[PDB]
RNA sequence: UCCCCCGUGCCCAUAGCGGCGUGGAACCACCCGUUCCCAUUCCGAACACGGAAGUGAAACGCGCCAGCGCCGAUGGUACUGGGCGGGCGACCGCCUGGGAGAGUAGGUCGGUGCGGGGG
RNA sequence: AGAGCGCAAGGGUAGAAGGGGGCCUGACUGCGAGGCCUGCAAGCCGAGCAGGGGCGAAAGCCGGGCCUAGUGAACCGGUGGU
RNA sequence: CCACCAGCCUACCAAACCCUGUCAAACUCCGAAGGGUCCCAGGUGGAGCCUGGGAGUGAGGGCGCGAGCGAUAACGUCCGCGU
């Protein structure tokens, strides 16, 4: 069969990939503390009564409804309407 | 020159083709509907004029509406005609390509080196009253490694230009003799 | 990591603690800066031991 | 020219080499040169 | 409002000649003067400390004011100090003391340059300014042999309202600049 | 014979080939043109052999333009060495060719000349072809 | 160019937008929600004293009273290029606790 | 309720860029001064502060133009839910509903909401 | 915005994270709703409330670090201490 | 072929830019059919939900399009949705 040389490797590696993305979409109710966006960068900058933290995360600040937003010369945004 | 014409409707594209007639479209500042015509005669006419000269399509509506072509979108696979666009003429400012006529065999040519042209049609704005059939331009004595561009070409008065015109119109370059096998070394 | 070393901070007047870290290469001697005690209020805290 | 340690001004001359009596004003008070 | 030769003669020669020749129809539009800046690029302070900055203040201490040193950008391993903290001398001059510079410039600095056929014209921005310098440093008034170590050049500048060449040169005929032409 | 010049990743995935050709389906350049009908690779070896074949046929010719470019690795492994272990080695550089794609154009010759040139050269190509003139497509940047 | 959204650093809730010229102060109280403004006073555009500073003091102070005169407690302080020199209205009197 | 300037908000570049013209009787800007508050890693350039006879140059505000940059129909091809084929294979065709990209005509030098100072 | 954003990559970034100085030490303690993630055990997000502070006139943010690597259950025992 | 430094000059090669076509899993101005998912409603089905005891499982294979490996070889292999 002739098993002489065979060029090995040093490549195969990845990541215990955490699940990142828009956790809570619009029309969704939050009790504050519920995070709506797990992102790496700021693809979703804070909205009204939505906060951000150390890992760039849009989470809830009240009990209302997630509302989506875009602002070309300012970025994309995710908010929470009051529901009083 | 003359071709027929046919008012199109809400009939499926594929069928019109695999029946007998290629489909089309026309638009001018405001006038936009859908149209179509025969294949074989259309192909005949096109092979002459196309986006060089003027078309005149007498349409089953009573008139004889004359257009230019514009864009020849095809199927690419086994490439061949399949729906064009038409441009309803007038007298207003319009850019379009004019097929040019490189006349006369230069000195770069006959020395061996052959013309490797750039264009065979130049973009130029004109009033639709001027018909620059074809600028039968010079190319009297192009040399090898020699070029010509800009407003160098004669332009029929009125028929303006529409590039830079530093757009190089053409040039002559070396052949490819068997001495290019010695290059293989 | 070790050789750059780690240390805890201790108050004055006897005890009060926290859990921090150091670094030697920069001409650093007595690591000394503010914090808070369990009992009472704001105090210094001096570098100490392991 | 505010700040503080600013190296000053004051009038200077130019007792040149042509009988020249030039009126100047600079950091040093007694300047004289050539032309 | 401390007036001297170049300032007063700025008023007198400039206004008429300038407008009557070039046609300026605006009080604050006349191709006046703006800042005048001097600069020293010494790559010698790779180390050297501010013992060689004593030579840097030396430069601006004879021009009147207190100099400010800057530094450098990125890596020049081919020629040492990269990180960018050796020396970069700059001083900006407004009206009055700027007029001091221009004065001492035209009066005595230029004289004892031996090979002086006049200044280098072509060095005009085109967008409307002028940039040069010199070699022999001690040509300046308040500095005799003692101060300097060996040799040291300099890079001056002149910022002006000037938008063309000729108006700038004429501006330097009314403000009087010894050219080679 | 063409390839890049050391760039990004060396090894890449061959993949299946559809047939939209994405583009490149008229003359614009030369005057007579060889275009293909079978979705395959063009081989740098072949590429050169065909370019030659043309040149060869017509001594002291004109200018033969090459539109397609052979810039894809041949992931090839050694012989009788058992599976797994590493990908392969980048080898034989080729290109994606999807039918209805211009690959070479002849300009400034006889009719007969470009006929037999494109004929023989493409006859040497890894597949078979069609040879077209220059007209029905005019107007395309 | 003191944009920086010094606005945002004060866009906690409820602004008070003021700015100066060569000679005239422009003290205004802007409420957001839809964009509706509210309360005004101007050093040399209320037809007042011609000494920038003190007028401004009084003018803010004028406005200051005006604030509480129409139901105002605490708001923000929209000022661009300040160098913080108080403008000793600073609306510190200014009901609001400007300072 | 209106025609103009200013402090300021909303859409997101049909608002930006650029040649032309421009208005200051109030607003606005340069500009007058650098001694009192303040500060330039140096300059009163910048922020700062007390202030005129000028100016409308710039900055800016407004109008015209498309020249850059921006948006961009219509048609038809791509690609494809889901449904049936044909070829050893590399791959190809019919059905239905969805429906781009690039380009073609054309279009664009903004839209609007607030609060004061003017007639 | 193509540079710097400590070090690999990717997202992100001047309407600042970058870069300058002043001040300081919240690289807090006692907790912690409601979440991300999820076979378990781990890891990851954070307002808020009390203390008592640092900065700023304030408005305000501060429970380390632009973000994701820089790590080790338990048993054993040393350590200062109640 | 002159210098305080200049000037004009090629079928050699070549920074960039421009025109002429084009290439891409780790390139992206654009970007669908799909897909995931939060509310309005139909939906009565060995549906779905909640505690609770007993499990057995954890060598799989085939077929279709979808990507990798392989040589666009293997009744080859390793995943994806589907059967």
């Amino acid at each position: 069969a002739h098993k002489k040389g065979l060029g090995s490797t040093r490549n195969g590696r990845d990541s215990q990939a955490k699940r990142l993305g828009v956790k809570r979409y619009e029309g969704q109710v939050v009790r504050a503390g519920n995070i709506l966006v797990r992102q790496r960068g700021t693809r979703f900058k804070p909205g009204k009564n939505v906060g951000m933290g150390r890992d760039f995360t849009l989470f809830a600040l009240v009990d209302g409804v997630v509302e989506f937003q875009d602002r070309g010369r300012l970025g994309r945004y995710v908010h929470v309407r009051p529901l009083a | 020159y003359r071709l027929k014409a046919y008012y199109r409707e809400g009939e499926k594209p594929s069928a019109l083709r695999r029946a007998g007639k290629l489909p089309g479209v026309m638009y001018n500042r405001h006038l936009n509907r859908k149209v179509y015509v025969d294949l074989v005669e259309f192909d005949k006419v096109f092979r002459q004029a196309s986006i060089h000269h003027v078309i005149v399509l007498e349409l089953p509506d009573g008139q004889s509406l004359p257009t230019l072509v514009r864009q020849v979108n095809l199927d690419k696979r086994r490439r061949r005609p399949e729906h064009v666009d038409f441009f309803v003429l007038s007298d207003e400012p319009v850019e379009m390509y004019v097929p040019l006529r490189f006349v006369g065999t230069p000195a770069g040519v006959r020395a061996g080196g052959v013309l490797q042209e750039i264009h065979r049609d130049i973009l130029v704005k004109v009033s639709p009253r001027n018909i620059p059939e074809f600028i039968e331009v010079d190319v009297s004595g192009l040399e090898i490694g020699d070029s010509l561009h800009a407003s160098d070409l004669k332009l029929p008065p009125g028929v303006e230009l529409a590039v830079s015109p530093e757009e190089t119109i053409a040039a002559v370059v070396p052949p490819e003799d068997v001495e290019k096998l010695a290059e293989e070394a | 990591v070790r050789i750059k070393l780690l240390l805890e901070c201790t108050e004055c007047k006897r005890r009060n603690y926290a859990t921090e870290k150091n670094k030697r290469n920069t001409p650093n001697k007595l690591e000394l800066r503010k914090y808070c005690p369990w009992c009472r209020k704001h105090t210094v805290h001096r570098e100490v031991k392991i | 020219m505010k700040e503080g340690i600013h190296p000053k001004l004051v009038p200077a001359r130019i007792i040149c080499g042509c009988g020249n009596v030039i009126e100047t004003y600079s950091t040093k008070p007694e300047i004289y040169v050539e032309v | 409002p401390l007036d001297v030769a170049l300032k007063r003669k700025y008023y007198e020669e400039v206004r008429p000649e300038l407008i009557r020749r070039f046609g300026y129809q605006n009080v604050w539009e006349v191709p006046r003067l703006e800042k005048v800046v001097i600069n020293q690029g010494l790559g010698e302070a790779k180390e050297d400390a501010r013992i060689l900055e004593k030579a840097a203040q030396e430069l601006a201490l004879i021009t009147g004011q207190k100099p400010a040193v800057t530094r450098a950008k990125k890596s020049i391993s081919n020629f040492k100090l990269r990180k960018g903290m050796p020396i970069g001398l700059r001083v900006t001059l407004r009206r009055d003391r700027m007029w001091i510079f221009l004065e001492k410039l035209l009066n005595v600095a230029l004289p004892r340059i031996r090979d002086f056929r006049g200044l280098n014209p072509n060095s005009f921005d085109g967008r409307g300014n002028y940039n040069l310098g010199l070699r022999e440093q001690l040509i300046f008034p308040e500095i005799t042999y003692d101060m300097v170590d060996a040799l040291r050049g300099m890079d001056i500048a002149v910022v002006t309202t000037a938008e063309t060449d000729e108006e700038a040169r004429a501006l330097l005929e009314l403000l009087g600049f010894p050219f080679r032409k | 014979m063409l390839m890049p010049r050391r760039m990004k990743y060396r090894k890449q995935q061959r993949g299946r080939l559809k047939g939209a050709t994405k583009g490149g389906d008229y003359v614009a350049f030369g005057d007579y043109g060889l275009v293909a009908l079978e979705p395959a690779w063009i081989t740098a070896q072949q590429i050169e052999a065909a370019r030659v074949a043309m040149v060869r046929h017509f001594r002291r010719g004109g200018k033969i333009f090459i539109r397609i470019f052979p810039d894809k690795p041949y992931t090839k492994k050694p012989l009788e060495v058992r599976m797994g272990k590493g990908k392969g080695n980048v080898e034989g550089y080729v290109a994606v060719v999807k039918p209805g794609r211009v690959m070479f154009e002849v300009a400034g010759v006889t009719e007969e000349q470009a006929m037999e040139a494109l004929r023989i050269a493409g006859h040497k190509l890894p597949i078979k072809t069609k040879i077209v003139r220059r007209d029905a497509y005019d107007e395309a940047q | 160019k003191f944009r920086v959204r010094n606005r945002i650093k004060r866009t906690g809730r409820l602004r008070l937008s003021v700015f100066r010229s060569l000679k005239h102060i422009y003290a205004q109280i802007i409420d957001d929600e839809k964009g509706v403004t509210l309360v005004s006073a101007s050093s040399l555009a209320l037809k007042l004293k011609g000494n920038k500073t003190e007028v401004a003091r009084q003018v803010g102070r004028a406005l200051a009273e005006k604030a509480l005169a129409l139901g105002i407690k605490q708001v923000a302080f929209d000022r661009g290029p300040y160098k913080y020199h108080g403008r000793v209205k600073a609306l510190a009197e200014g009901a609001r606790e400007g300072g």
